[PDB]
């Protein structure tokens, strides 16, 4: 291929990743404890082609110490981990975390996995599951068939209110996990989140100590996505994808001069 | 000047041979890694960086190379016709041949084992290394040997290329014949 | 036949089988103007080089019939 | 001779020891 | 006359077999689990005596897009797509083992699982997976797992049956056999259930052809082209030529 | 059709001869509810068809 | 284009939320009616060019 083809087609790819990760942003505009991700673009390596010793430092300024590059590439899609905001319910099921935190839960294979979305419920036994597939939360929480109410407190202290004795009676305490690098925790969908190299050791605590978020019953956690900034960033992809769609077929009407005209 | 992350990117190809003839440079970095073929010939090149590891061949002919330090790896051969190096190092791992016609060699290392022919061809080297065992063929054309040592093994023919041999191995196990 | 020393254009093609540890592939350093101008130049040096001999061709017949 | 110029042969290579060793 | 006739003229012909292998990606754009072909060319040298001057180039299939597909969500209990990297064991009418993508299943009158193309879906004991005949209630589950419901069962009677027998291979160990489906290059080889790859129960992956990818290589593949044919016309030109030397 | 070998070369090269529509699959999926105040038509919750 | 089909799901999803918010508001008298609320969850998330 003519380089100045490939060079232009990297860019294409670039937005079309652009795009990818700009419509599952809106995609997920109502899901609980959803965090926004953006594409993060940089530049391919130059290349010397007047000069093949490789040193670029000799006459940049010259035709001697030419450099061309190579295009555009999406590095990674950043996951932007900022707090998002309440959501007043009235279920006594579901929780929020106060700033940093993560609840765990326990999936099929056995490791856990940590998320920010706290729609809860319970199974037939009365543990705290999720409100989807219905995976565990580490820890168990049972709650008892002759309870009336459900109290999460501020630390994560689960108590029940039971008829023919005063003061609730606690059957658990919720316990949430904080990372040094929460950005880069794996995606692995169902608002589930598996730790990495990356994203470090995981950093258990009582919600509440230690700098850990408090967990907040009948609250729930809104998606953090800028509508308006998907759709400002989905115009520019679009202008840019247009820009380098012009560029190869310029490429190619030169080239079918070259052919028809020699 | 030296070879950085990028600058080798340059002088790749699909399958990682590593092409610099004529180029410029005089050092590879330490710990070296070259999953093909690599080429070194008319370099400035003085000293090769210990780890190096090559899959495949090495071409270093008409070259300043000069030292190799111990611990290499070559998959394939090591071609140095016409390189400047003095002496050849010890652990040196290599699948192929060693070709050292005009190159000035002085001494090998002991024990030495050669998995093809060996050619010091116009070399001033004194004696062959006792324990030396080759499996190709051995040319000595031109050279300054003139004793053989006590034990070698050459599964090849052992060409003498002119110089007079005085002294023959008492253990010689020689698939083939002696030219002059 | 001697390689042309121009650097092979990198390509990048992370998913190709062949991409190496950056995801780049190379191909070709084939320029297609020069190529275009070497078809063009080659072509017609080789037809002017029928036409001197077929011109010394015809000297050397009427060297021949000199005389007669 | 010229210097770098191509063969006409198959390129002795690595695998197959056969080619790294005979010279 | 020149052999520089035949060699423009391998070229062009082979650059048209690339533009087939392309032409089949954009025709199957909308094809349900369908990989698309990779289409590259190969130096190969002509060995002998004389100058080292003639080289072939021929085009090859190297491999394949092995990358996830455009998922579609029909909110179907018999639509399934593999999650990540995985396939669906399936034999064929010869009764030969295959991988495959398409998730479209259906039930036929006797109950045995097939999918969209009529291949039997292989389970948990390497047998074609058949379901009791009057069920009432089929949900697939997210790691293979098939629950169904008798006719007229209660709500707790949700028992498994069977096991969808999902497949993770090295994608370079795969090659696209005459109908569509992934066996091993070697022969002979068993295909060992994973447990790790999901099924995203209620929908379906499309194809991963790339639109853009495949249309500028159209676009290069002929200037590539008509570049060899002007190199075949300036052979014959030079041929004709030089005929006036034998025109005495 | 020589089994296999070298499937990735120049040999092996394969190409396919399109595409087609195999079957106008039907989906089955539940319809809403129409309340309708006339007292003939009538309404099936679930798998069941009419007879005529 | 995976782009057409990941916002297809989100119109899909959210046709399946205002489906269950119709039915709460149809059902704003019905004696012991309790109301309902769509779950949101995202699918799963697949490695690209490594």
């Amino acid at each position: 291929m003519h380089p100045a083809l490939w060079v232009s087609k990297t860019g294409l790819d670039a937005q079309q990743t652009n795009i990818a990760t700009i419509s599952n942003n809106l995609a997920n505009a109502s899901t609980v404890g959803y965090k926004k991700s953006r594409a993060v673009f940089e530049d391919l390596f130059y290349q010397n082609i007047n000069q093949p010793g490789g040193q670029s430092s000799q006459n940049t300024e010259l035709p001697s110490g030419l450099m061309l590059g190579a295009g555009s590439k999406v590095v990674a899609t950043q996951k932007v981990h900022t707090h998002g905001n309440a959501q007043t319910t009235t279920n006594a099921l579901d929780m929020m975390v106060e700033g940093d935190g993560f609840f765990q839960v326990t999936l099929p294979d056995g490791n856990i996995g940590y998320t920010r979305n706290g729609q809860f419920t319970l199974n037939g036994e009365g543990t705290l599951v999720t409100s989807g597939s219905g995976y565990p939360v580490e820890p168990e929480i049972v709650i008892p068939e002759d309870a009336i109410s459900i109290t999460v407190g501020t630390d994560g202290e689960v108590s029940v209110r039971v008829r023919g004795q005063q003061d609730n009676q606690v059957v658990g305490q919720l316990t949430i996990t904080d990372f040094v690098n929460p950005g880069g925790l794996e995606p692995i969908g169902q608002n589930l989140y598996l730790p990495t190299g990356a994203s470090g050791d995981p950093q258990e605590g009582v919600p509440g100590l230690d700098g850990l978020g408090e967990i907040r019953q009948s609250m729930l956690e809104a998606s953090n996505v800028n509508v308006t900034e998907e759709l400002v960033n989905m115009i520019e992809a679009q202008r840019v994808y247009e820009m380098n769609s012009k560029v190869i077929s310029s490429v190619d009407k030169m080239m079918s001069f070259v052919n028809q005209q020699l | 000047y030296e070879l950085d992350y990028y600058s080798k990117f340059g002088h790749t190809d699909n399958y990682g041979n590593l092409d610099l003839r004529n180029k410029p440079y005089t050092q590879l970095p330490s710990g070296f890694v070259v999953k093909g073929n690599l080429n070194i010939s008319q370099t400035p090149i003085k000293k090769l960086p210990k780890g190096l590891d090559v899959g495949g061949s090495l071409e270093a002919t008409n070259s300043a190379l000069k030292t190799i330090r111990s611990g290499t790896k070559i998959k394939g051969y090591a071609n140095l016709l016409g390189s400047k190096i003095e002496s050849w190092p010890r652990g040196i791992k290599l699948g192929g041949y060693l070709n050292l016609t005009d190159t000035p060699l002085k001494t090998l290392p002991a024990k030495l084992r050669v998995k093809g022919d060996l050619s010091v061809i116009r070399t001033p080297i004194s004696a062959l290394p006792e324990g030396l065992v080759v499996d190709g063929n051995l040319y000595i054309g031109g050279s300054a040997l003139q004793v053989f040592p006590d034990t070698m093994t050459v599964k090849g023919n052992i060409f003498l290329g002119g110089n007079k041999i005085t002294k023959w191995p008492s253990n010689l196990t020689l698939g083939g014949a002696v030219a002059p | 036949i001697v390689e042309s020393d121009k650097p092979l254009s990198a390509e990048y093609n992370p998913d190709h089988p062949l991409a190496n540890e950056e995801g780049y592939i190379y191909k070709p350093n084939v320029n297609v103007m020069e190529e275009m101008a070497n078809m063009i130049s080659a072509s017609r040096a080789y037809q002017t080089n029928v036409q001197v001999a077929d011109s010394s061709k015809q000297m050397l017949l009427r060297t021949l019939q000199m005389g007669q | 001779g010229i210097p770098g110029a191509l063969s006409n042969q198959p390129p002795a290579d690595a695998s197959i020891p056969q080619d790294v060793a005979q010279m | 006359m020149d052999r520089a006739l035949f060699l423009a003229m391998s070229g062009a012909k082979q650059n048209m077999q690339a533009l087939q292998l392309r032409a089949n990606n954009l025709a199957n754009v909308s094809t349900t689990g369908f990989r698309a072909d990779l289409a590259q060319a190969r130096s190969m040298q002509a060995y002998g005596e004389g100058h080292p001057s003639r080289v072939f180039s021929m085009t090859e299939r190297p491999g394949h897009n092995f990358a996830q597909g455009s998922v579609i969500t029909t909110g179907r209990d018999l639509d399934v797509t593999i999650e990540g990297s995985g396939w669906i064991s399936v034999l064929d009418h010869t009764g030969k083992e295959g991988l495959t993508r398409n998730g479209n299943l259906k039930v036929d009158q006797n109950g045995m699982l097939t999918n969209a193309s009529g291949h039997l879906v292989l389970g948990e004991n390497d047998a074609p997976i058949t379901l009791p005949i009057p069920l009432s209630k089929i949900e697939i589950g997210r790691d293979g797992t098939i629950s169904v419901l008798p006719q007229g069962a209660p709500a707790e009677e949700f028992q498994a049956v069977d096991r969808i027998k999902l497949v993770k291979p090295n994608d370079q160990s795969l090659f696209k056999d005459t109908n569509g489906l992934f066996r091993h290059k070697t022969p002979n080889q068993p295909y060992e259930a994973d447990a790790t790859v999901s099924l995203q129960t209620g929908a379906i992956e499309g194809s991963n052809v790339n639109a853009v990818g495949e249309m500028t290589a159209l676009i290069d593949l002929q200037r590539q082209f008509e570049m060899q044919v002007k190199m075949m016309s300036t052979a014959e030109e030079m041929d004709k030529s030089s005929d006036s030397l034998l025109r005495m």
